[PDB]
């Protein structure tokens, strides 16, 4: 039986013009190999107001195997790499169904970011932050999602933070990851930033 | 009251409840129709995931609404 | 792996089966088409759901078990 | 930063790696020092043997720390 | 499940396919793919030349391994 990848990604394609803006896949040029999705923080989280964008891959055994999914836009969360994007997630790995389609899929993502499961993490240092802090958690997802998903708001004392390390002349993504991964001790932060 | 689930054969259902029912009762309504049992069925509207015990007056699903269906699923 | 799992032949005229579609293709099923029911009643064309089974145990839409 | 990979023979590698670095990555530079293909290596730390597409600032794997390389059937 | 197999020009290709593939088999399906003669093509894995009358399951060639493609 032929390689029907492209054929039943242009189906789903077919059947998403039938609906009601919560998620959507585009082409990324004349390959339907690559595709770009985009899904909307879920309400009650610290990702509401984001916008994410995802990097959609197609292999061309699918749908009998998974699409490969991952977060280009950056986001902090336990079964997400902080670094990559790379998601852990069971329907893109051992838990996949063909019926399954990316409409399907984004909708689990989102779901996930609704669900995370920090005792089987991604990233083991938000992981660790989720269960330890959940407050400092929970403000740290958010600032992520206003810095680089367009949240709306993020808290000022964090945000504070940032800046000061940022005046001593480091990158403010490299004080971001530095005071996110240090639970936001800024003596611990400024001693990796100094680092070599 | 009617409301729509779409479901995994991408095709939307039609679901006679009322807002005082709970989502195991809209779960259990829709492994009727299409053959997925409650346990690996799990209801996302507008970008929130429902939990059985909750009703759709608590969630304030009202008229024709489309819930949405997946697999279970588990972040690892 | 290989599944005396029932088989027939799709008909649109002698259609009692509740299913239309093949979600593993999203194609209707046509006539003359060999169609597959899993045991827990799913059915899909036969050349897309023996695929998935050679490499799956499990039913593409409900994730139940094909063989027990 | 400096991390040290310890084989079962006893010998310690230092690797130069940031801990935006891939499992793979690392392995590269396991193969860069020691000529060993990363399709043979198996790097454990801390009750997991790590998966290339994790990072080790997502297995929390902090400078000085020490992975264990156990290796494959080269044979076949 | 799928595995993959690299060129001697250094593509590397991808195949799902089934332990149950005879060597044999894997000469041809490859040549199918963008290949010339099985007869002339040589697989290795593992250090192992792969002789066409056992099978994948035989050199017990895993899910996602890499197969070396070289000319007799
Ligand atoms: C989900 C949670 C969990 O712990 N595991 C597997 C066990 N495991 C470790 O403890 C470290 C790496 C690893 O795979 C899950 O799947
Ligand atoms: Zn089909
Ligand atoms: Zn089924």
């Amino acid at each position: 039986m032929a390689n029907i990848a492209v054929q039943r990604i242009k189906r789903e394609f077919k059947e998403v013009l039938k609906s009601e803006n919560q998620i959507k896949v585009d082409l990324v040029d004349e390959n339907f190999t690559e595709l770009r999705g985009e899904i909307a923080g879920p309400p009650d989280t610290p990702y509401e107001g984001g916008r994410y964008q995802l990097e959609i891959k197609i292999p061309e055994t699918y749908p009998f195997n998974p699409p490969k999914v991952r977060f280009i836009t950056k986001i902090w969360h336990p079964n997400i790499s902080s670094v990559t994007g790379a998601i852990k997630l069971d329907i893109l790995r051992d838990q996949w169904a063909a019926a399954m389609t990316l409409r399907t899929v984004l909708l689990s993502l989102q779901a996930l970011l609704a669900a995370a499961e920090p005792d089987c993490p991604q990233d083991a240092v938000v992981a660790n932050q989720y269960k330890q802090n959940p407050e400092m958690f929970k403000q740290t997802a958010r600032l992520w999602a206003h810095v680089y998903a367009g949240a709306p708001v993020s808290s000022p004392e964090y945000t504070k933070k940032i800046e000061n390390l940022s005046a001593m002349g480091f990158d403010r993504n490299a004080v971001i990851v530095a005071l996110s991964s240090k639970s936001w001790d800024v003596e611990t932060a400024t001693e990796l930033l100094l680092s070599n | 009251m009617q409301i729509f689930v779409k479901t995994l054969t991408g095709k939307t259902i039609t679901l006679e409840v009322e807002p005082s029912d709970t989502i195991e009762n809209v779960k259990a309504k829709i492994q009727d129709k299409e053959g997925i049992p409650p346990d690996q069925q799990r209801l996302i509207f507008a970008g929130k995931q429902l939990e059985d015990g909750r009703t759709l007056s608590d969630y304030n699903i009202q008229k024709e609404s489309t819930l949405h269906l997946v697999l279970r699923l588990r972040g690892g | 792996d290989i599944e005396q799992l029932p088989s027939y032949r799709f008909n649109p005229n002698n259609h009692q089966s509740e299913q239309t579609l093949c979600v593993v293709c999203m194609c209707d099923f046509e006539s003359r088409q060999l169609l597959r029911v899993l045991p827990c009643n799913h059915e899909f064309h036969a050349k897309c759901v023996d695929k998935w089974l050679k490499a799956n145990r499990t039913c593409p839409i409900c994730r139940a078990d094909a063989s027990e």
